């Protein structure tokens, strides 16, 4: 399946809206989009040098200063962590070298037990499994899982990410409690982190444990800067996502299984 | 025998800063109504059963005269000051413990409860010579233990000092829960319970907002619903919102104090009792 | 199903031997153990006092004793942790009052992915599905698993224990280790560690995390005592087994899912 | 640059206590086989490809002359002394990093490294007092690391001291390897990287018995087979016990000192760089 999260979502607010709908239209968002989505696809495969890395993320930053100033205007309120949330946790999102396949961007968590009653649980126990909806997830491979006939489609990942555009001190506590649940499901899979700009309220350095990597995009300092309408303007640095190989590097890794 | 007066003290930070809040707290007589609560708060003085039903009257007394303010004409109240009224109220139930637990508690109130130690060295001399570490703890809403003073010297001698809390009671205090704030207390659970594993770790909510199916119990010592009601009933006909429960708030007092009456832990009492705590 | 572990492994020894049939003929063994079971079955579940529990305690170390110097004689080598290591991981095996079902001794522990090829991941995908044998267990309840037409039979704990003559800190360590797994799976679960006498080699005290009770059989401070060939010996004490009510008591509570 | 001899502690240990082992050591040339060792190994002292691959040449050496009379002749050396051979041998290739790295390490041998701290109070007034804690540390076979002083102060303000040792490098050392003795490594690693995240640990086996379907590799960092050889070969036909190898001595070598010649933590790096370790 070839899923854009976003552009889908753009079928679905075009669909649903009609005011919206007018809006994109004069405001030039699905072009803005395609434009942005053409020029990344002249970055090919051999096109996956330092130099193509940096061309892609010049490209993303016209779109995305585009698109944050049509939901920051007047026009007008559903467009938060829904459109403008869903630019970053698509990208690179098929390789081409090793491409073993995933499966998709959630994962099954894990399972616990619920049945009702005695004859309840020998007819067939009521069970609870779980699946989070991640930003991004790519996976090693593969099943589905049947318990006393009840079936449920297996996602076992390599990686996963969550997309934030600000990370504070007890959001970064959540985001460890959920890293805890993913190792204990899928051991060797790593957890990323992405955040465009870093808001560390206590200075207190953080928490180093389970969470296998965080990038920042814009390598800056605070976010109020950006928050305080001020000078103080941000860049999206191609350096910074050109660091994020360590996901392909690890994938990869895995495939071949020998001595 | 102190208070620190948590939600007071943020009705106090409120009427300088914004003055949209400060000119409603004035013109609804938010300042009046919690004057009220803290003094009829600290009138009752003994610890039996009936005395804490009395506390618990005080602090429903409060709530009615001044949520429906908060919540009709404040945006910056909901998780601002509202969470801080059970804080404070606690506050109080616990101030008069230094005579019966018979030494000094210097926790009675929020503060962050110590979790773990660890050590990252910003290069090989650095980890040699003293090596910098990281002390995480979480932030509760109401603690009542300890403090401590952690140190570290290395190689050359010169010490690093942090101000730590090892706590009895650890208590979460929310308007209603959700299972991703419950969630987030089973994980914070299972590190407390490590931190220190004769705490005692309670979550006390109002209202119950939970995903139907079995939750999980595990690792929570106990959890509070002081006015059992789902939070779906708060828009549905003929809808009466309870008062806060004293038996439950009795129910926890009890729990606590038999808590810090027990003895923790002791290699020779494993022995002949045979169990740790 | 009625297990006996120790009486299936008397089953299987006489069966095997023949020198040690003679043996267990001529040293009393089965009758020894029928005597001791015999004086328990006296105790039933009305009779499940404290005065009972001590009762039964005290004709456990009757036979415990008996079976002991058998192995423990010229009579001769397979004998360890075999015979004698298996008496009091049967015990009060069925209670009555609420007596769910259970599972037996063992528990599924987990499971990983171990696939060969990419068109093995699709054709069926091998697994790696875990399960210790454990001393005792006691469960909820129930299940089988499928994954992609691979069954497996699942066993769900409520709790789970070894049985030891003495406890030295390295073991204690690996026991920790062992009880981080089974919390994984089975979060409510209690784990119990039972030992007769124990050995801390470093006065240094110990684990509290995840083991959920550790239990003195005999309270006896250390083992060295009873290995020294001595005056000192060991008392299995009722008292110490009386309190292993906990387990019971958490099994019952799990039954009754209400508010 | 010093050297602990854990090996030939032990083998000074033995021959007074076990006049079995005593006799045998003499009789067989176990000391005079040792002493060749030790002194040849402190010979070699530049630390370029070629020398640590003559230093693992005397370490095959002196296993060759010593092991086949540990195997034949003693009860009480398979667990008691053998193991530490890889252990001392470990402490010779590392004697001579002071220099290289360019400050005094003080723990380049057997030593307990620092997993956790943990608060049991025996009671409230103990906990508020002065509580007691708890460190957990596993026994690694070889640690290179820095030393430091925990300190705990209450309200009573008498002061609780600990001697931890926080580890850079943490190596396990087995004759074989199987999966119940990596199953303990697998749960050491998650302690430990928790502890020091920026340690890295090594399981260094010369045989493998492992049980045929995928192993976890996870969290470990590098699990090295010096004799690239399954331990169900011992038996067979046309078995030659193989070398230690030393290009995968010369590997972790290479990569302890990469280990020790890094940034580690810090804050600003993370920024510019993007990437914590």
């Amino acid at each position: 399946f070839f899923i854009y999260e976003q552009l889908s979502h753009k079928k679905n607010l075009e669909q649903k809206g009609k005011n919206a709908f007018d809006e994109e239209t004069e405001e030039l968002v699905r072009q803005a989009k395609s434009g942005y989505h053409a020029f990344i696809e002249g970055i090919n495969y051999d096109e996956v040098t330092k130099l193509d890395l940096n061309s892609s993320v010049a490209a993303l930053e016209d779109y995305i200063s585009i698109a944050k100033e049509i939901e920051k205007k007047h026009k007008m309120f559903n467009w938060r962590s829904d459109y403008a949330g869903s630019i970053i946790p698509e990208f690179l999102y098929r390789i081409v070298h090793v491409a073993t396949v995933k499966a998709g961007l959630k994962p099954i968590f894990s399972t616990r037990n619920t049945i009702i009653e005695i004859s309840g649980a020998a007819h067939r126990e009521g069970l609870q499994i779980r699946r989070k909806n991640e930003d991004f997830a790519l996976g090693f491979h593969e099943v589905d899982v049947k318990i006393a006939s009840e079936s449920h489609r297996v996602i076992s990942l390599a990686v996963a990410c969550e997309v934030k555009t600000n990370i504070d001190k007890n959001k970064l506590n959540g985001l460890d409690f959920s890293a805890e649940r993913m190792k204990r499901t899928y051991p060797g899979s790593a957890y990323f982190l992405i955040t465009e700009t870093l808001d560390f309220s206590p200075d207190e350095n953080h928490s180093s444990g389970l969470i296998d990597e965080i990038y920042v995009l814009r390598k800056q300092v605070r976010t109020k800067n950006r928050v305080q309408k001020a000078p103080l303007c941000p860049s999206v640095f191609a350096e910074l996502l050109e660091d994020i190989l360590e996901i392909s590097y690890r994938a990869s890794n895995v495939k071949g299984h020998v001595y | 025998n102190p208070l620190v007066y948590t939600h007071g003290g943020k009705l106090e930070r409120k009427s300088k800063k914004d003055k949209t809040a400060s000119k409603v707290f004035e013109e609804f007589g938010v300042m009046e109504a919690y004057n009220c609560w803290k003094e009829a708060s600290l009138c009752i003085q003994q610890r039996d059963k009936d005395s804490v039903l009395k506390l618990v009257a005080a602090l429903n007394t409060y709530k009615d005269a001044v949520e429906p303010i908060f919540d009709s004409r404040l945006n910056s109240a909901q998780e601002v000051l509202q969470p801080s009224i059970l804080e404070e109220f606690f506050e109080y139930l616990f101030s008069r413990i230094d005579s019966i637990v018979g030494v000094n508690i210097p926790i009675r109130h929020p503060a962050k409860g110590y979790l773990s130690l660890s050590f990252n060295p910003h290069n090989i001399e650095t980890l040699i010579q003293s090596p910098e570490y990281t002390v995480r703890a979480k932030d509760h809403d109401f603690i009542i233990g300890g403090s401590a003073k952690l140190t570290i010297q290395g190689h050359g001698g010169e010490g690093e000092t942090t101000n730590i809390v090892v706590p009895a009671v650890a208590i979460e205090c929310k308007r209603y829960l959700e299972r991703n704030m419950l969630d987030e207390c089973a994980g914070t659970a299972e590190r407390l319970k490590r931190a220190t594993p004769y705490c005692l770790y309670f979550v006390v909510a109002e209202y119950l907002k939970l995903d139907d199916g079995a939750p999980e119990l595990t690792e929570i010592d106990e959890i509070y619903i002081l006015r059992h009601q789902r939070n779906s009933e708060r828009n549905k006909p003929g809808f009466k919102p309870n008062p806060i429960d004293g038996e439950l708030i009795w129910d926890l007092y009890q729990e606590v104090m038999n808590h810090l009456g027990k003895i923790w832990w002791d290699p020779n009492s494993a022995l002949q009792r045979g169990k740790v705590f």
